[PDB]
């Protein structure tokens, strides 16, 4: 409402956050559809940024980079995290939402 | 038709239990008594209508039962024989009702 | 006690029955049973007794079951066989065509009171026992099996002319003391209520293999007569289904271990088999299938990976030699056994899931697309083995009901065009494979090949021949089911309805010969094969129908004349049934053995004739719909139709660019080739090869069926309208 140019940017972001992929259970939860739709969501964010309804602003571009997973931006945002376990949970939330103990150690390292 | 579904489940029970015909016959009597108690002896015509419509519903259900099974099996021969007897029961009810209602209205029209 | 037992069973199981009257034998058996129940229901020791006495009771009820069966072969009283009977009012068993009169006497002889009270004795002895005695209770379950064995009944025959018995193998009567005692014992079961079935459920879930089999058989026979479903209600309430279905995750992992070279012992396979049989018992109930669907069983199966691995060979590598045990079947066969129960439960749920069959078929098609690779391999595999024929038959059973574009129109809606196109491309793969199935196995040379494949062993060769023949019959019936569903679905359309075949009898003539039997000839299934297949299959089916009709009639004559046959023919029949016979055995036993052979063969031929009539009438439907499409709607290239040349062939055209290549081109599936010269040549060829003899054969054959599904005549409509369309050309 305040920024006319950023209003479209905010609407696109709000639409993306409204269409966050969630669990898929038809009697048993399906991780496959889960990662597929998350990847498609990442693709949609990239296409929004390329179309410019999700770009052209430093904050929005940084947010899209973080959503796709951007280590240097997170490490610059080390203030808002302040903790490496928060770093770990952000990394997993933004690149590997379905983690196994076999890779938890790699990601923690 | 739900009646088809109750036919399926009662036939699932009825294959492990008695023939459908005897159960169908026995199911009618409570309706007989309900109609007789709820209705007077001057509304005999509506009472006959009650018998007919309900026992037509039982014909409906019983042919629904017998139609799906193999009729070339002698298991259903006795049930079907009882069934043709049921249709003869229709025709007997219809015949008596028609003759005696005709007699009543003829006594009325004897002017 | 060990010695006294061993003594009595040596008295029983090994000694000939003939030396002493069986009346006295069974009398003494029940007397011993009542006295031992007295002593041990009153107890004579502590836990140390239940194992030994439980094995005792095991073998005692075994011997009593088979001994009562020995009486079941002999009449007692003054009449148990012959013209007149006057003792059948004493039991729920009554007269029937040969076989049941001797059985009814065996129970009219015995005091049902004693039977019922002694089984009460058993059950009360059971119920007072506590837990932790799994092998004791195993003896107990087996003892119950041995008793109810006597009360068990076999499957009914399959008759067409109705000339042999179909009674007293079931409970369909207020009578059938079998059924009434079953109802009483059902009441006693429910009197035991939650605790007893708690015990049996825990014993079936975590017990030992043998005891698991005993419990499963007990449950199956109890459920086969239960009409009150307390068991279903309680097991649903308790969530045992939840732990059981979650145990299939462990089944997946163990079977994934078993597929590796040198698999461990078959006990895990037996365990999975027993679990699957239990789930089949569950799916038998409509409500049970409802809860199975509600639980997302197919979703769990799809998430499992075991069916994704299939033992398949290559022309290269170490393939051609197995490192698995030679006493166990091929790993490919083991995987077939692995995948089979999932397909069986799928076909059961699709059949019985009519209300939610939308979701059932959606999950089923998810299963198929997940396992399409193995499914495609089986579809494209030409084997000729019984196992492969069963594979294809059950695959078609799934596809004919599941792989419908209507299911994609009703579910999966709103998905992306990429998902839509992938799903429909797989669907089209399934239609093309189904079409190629008729080209592969609609030929007649398969008959000679399979008739010759079963001459290695003649004891089971007859059964093998019947099995492959029936398997082909269901495959034909079933691809026709798929086609009929598709045609009924596409019926309301008038611009998107295409016919799968093109009109020609050149291929009709060609198929009557060999298919260059090194690779089975297939008409191009991406290029729309011809109605010559339909007409050739129909003519072959008519010929074989007269064949099996006449042999069935003769077999029925033999079955009714079995009383009049001399010793030698019946001896031959008994030898053909089991490798023991001759005239040293009883004439009645010989008659029964011959009649049982005749019953099974009559059942086979009856099923054959019925389904063959099915394919015949559905061929009529195919001919009708093709004639309707071609003679009324297809554009002709020799002239301008009044309003039909503006009507394109069924379905719209691809916008994707492809080159016409002689392999896997669905773009060719969209065009029919129709011309007036084609119409004239087709009409003349039909008039000549579709003889009035064939028409009269169809009409007289179609004068006894359609009674089972009881819908008004469509058969004469199809025959007459096909006849008219044959005489009616393009408008």
């Amino acid at each position: 409402s305040t920024s006319a140019s950023a209003r479209s940017m905010c609407r696109v972001l709000d639409d993306l956050l409204k269409k966050m992929p969630m669990l898929h259970t038809g009697g048993t939860q399906t991780l496959t559809e889960f990662e597929l739709k998350w990847q498609h969501w990442r693709e949609e964010c990239e296409r929004h940024l390329q179309n410019g309804t999700f770009s052209s602003n430093v904050h929005m571009e940084a947010v899209c980079r973080v959503l796709l997973g951007d280590e240097e931006v997170l490490l610059e945002k080390r203030d808002l995290m302040t903790t490496w376990y928060h770093f770990l949970v952000s990394r997993l939330l933004f690149k590997h939402p379905t983690v196994k103990p076999t890779e938890l150690h790699f990601y923690a390292q | 038709s739900p009646s088809f579904t109750e036919d399926i489940t009662l036939s699932a029970v009825m294959l492990q239990e008695e023939d459908p015909g005897e159960a169908a016959t026995m199911s009618m009597y409570p309706d007989f008594l309900k109609s007789f108690l709820e209705h007077p002896s001057s509304a005999v015509f509506e009472l006959i209508e009650q018998y007919e419509a309900t026992c037509n519903t039982q014909i409906t259900l019983l042919k629904k039962i017998v139609k799906r099974v193999t009729p070339g099996q002698q298991k259903f021969s006795k049930t079907a024989s009882i069934l043709w007897l049921l249709q003869q029961e229709m025709v007997t009810w219809r015949l008596i009702a028609a003759l005696y209602r005709d007699r009543i209205q003829s006594a009325l029209e004897e002017e | 006690l060990e010695s006294w037992r061993q003594l009595v069973e040596i008295i029983l199981t090994a000694c000939p029955q003939d030396l002493i009257p069986t009346e006295h034998r069974q009398l003494i058996i029940r007397d011993l049973l009542q006295d031992l129940h007295v002593k041990i229901l009153d107890d004579d020791a502590a836990q140390e007794l239940m194992p030994i006495v439980a094995g005792a009771v095991f073998t005692l009820t075994a011997h009593l079951s088979q001994s009562v069966r020995t009486e079941l072969k002999q009449p007692m009283t003054a009449s148990g066989l012959g013209q007149s009977q006057y003792v059948q009012m004493l039991d729920g068993s009554f007269a029937a065509p040969p076989g049941t009169e001797n059985i009814s006497a065996g129970f009219a002889s015995i005091g049902d009171s004693s039977l019922h009270m002694i089984l009460r004795n058993l059950l009360e002895f059971i119920l007072k026992t506590g837990g932790g005695f799994q092998r004791v209770r195993a003896h107990l379950y087996g003892s119950l099996l041995y008793y109810l064995q006597i009360a068990q009944r076999p499957d009914e025959p399959d008759t067409l002319e109705s000339a042999h018995k179909s009674m007293w193998e079931r409970l369909t009567a207020p009578e059938d003391v079998f059924s009434k005692l079953q109802r009483d014992n059902l009441s006693i079961f429910e009197s035991y209520g939650t605790a007893l079935m708690e015990v049996v459920c825990r014993d079936a879930c975590d017990g030992h293999d043998i005891g698991r089999m005993l419990a499963l058989a007990l449950l199956d026979r109890i459920v086969s007569v239960d009409r009150q479903q307390q068991w279903l209600l309680y097991l649903s309430n308790s969530g045992y289904l939840k732990v059981l279905v979650d145990s299939l995750a462990e089944d997946d992992v163990v079977l994934r271990n078993l597929l590796t070279p040198q698999p461990p012992l078959l006990k895990a396979l037996y365990i999975y088999e027993s679990k699957m049989a239990f789930l089949t018992r569950v799916a038998k109930s409509s409500q049970g299938a409802i809860e199975l669907l509600r639980s997302g069983v197919i979703v769990r199966l799809a998430q499992c990976q075991v069916y994704d691995m299939r033992p398949e060979t290559d022309p290269h590598g170490v393939f051609g030699m197995r490192e698995t045990p030679v006493f166990i079947p091929a790993p490919v066969e083991r995987y077939r056994q692995i995948l089979l129960p999932a397909l069986q439960i799928c076909q059961l749920i699709l059949t019985s899931s009519t209300a939610q069959h939308l979701q059932a078929a959606g999950q089923v098609l998810q299963f198929l697309v997940a396992h399409s690779d193995t499914i495609q391999a089986i579809l494209r595999s030409q084997e000729g083995s019984l196992g492969s024929l069963q594979e294809l038959a059950l695959l078609t059973g799934i596809i004919s009901k599941a792989a419908l574009p209507g299911v994609l129109n009703e579910l999966d809606i709103g998905l992306n065009d990429g998902s839509m196109m992938e799903l429909q491309g797989h669907i089209g793969r399934f239609q093309r494979q189904c079409l190629a199935l008729l080209n592969r196995f609609g030929g007649s040379d398969r008959l000679r090949q399979l008739s010759l494949q079963d001459d290695s062993s003649r004891l089971d060769g007859v059964s093998k021949k019947d099995d492959m023949e029936l398997a082909m019959q269901q495959i034909c019936s079933n691809v026709m089911e798929y086609c009929q569903a598709l045609m009924i679905q596409n019926s309301p359309s008038f611009q998107q309805t295409v016919c799968l075949f093109t009109p020609s009898l050149k291929e009709s003539a060609s198929r009557d010969g060999t298919r260059q039997d090194s690779q089975v000839s297939i008409l191009p299934s991406w290029r729309l094969p011809s109605l010559g297949v339909v007409i050739h299959l129909l003519k072959q089916s008519a010929n074989n129908f007269f064949t099996y009709y006449d042999i069935h009639r003769q077999s029925v004559g033999k079955l009714q004349n079995v009383e009049q046959l001399p010793p030698d023919e019946i001896k031959e029949l008994c030898q053909s049934e089991m490798p023991v016979g001759a005239d040293k055995i009883s004439t009645t036993q010989k008659y029964g053995l011959a009649r049982r052979r005749l019953v099974k063969l009559i059942n086979s031929r009856a099923k054959l004739l019925s389904l063959c009539s099915y394919i015949i009438e559905t061929c009529l439907y195919i001919l009708w719909r093709h004639l309707e499409y071609y003679l009324l709607h297809c554009t002709t290239s020799d002239s301008q139709d009044p309003v039909f040349s503006n009507m394109t062939f069924g379905n719209r055209r691809f916008q994707d660019t492809f080159n016409t290549d002689p392999n896997m081109d669905p773009r060719n599936l969209r065009q029919n080739k129709v011309s007036q010269q084609d119409v004239d040549t087709l009409l003349r060829e039909g008039a000549n090869s579709f003889g009035e003899s064939l028409q009269k054969r169809l009409l007289d054959i179609e004068s006894l069926y359609c009674k089972v599904r009881s819908r008004h005549s469509f058969i004469q409509a199809l025959v007459r309208r096909i006849r008219g369309l044959l005489r009616v050309s393009r408008v």
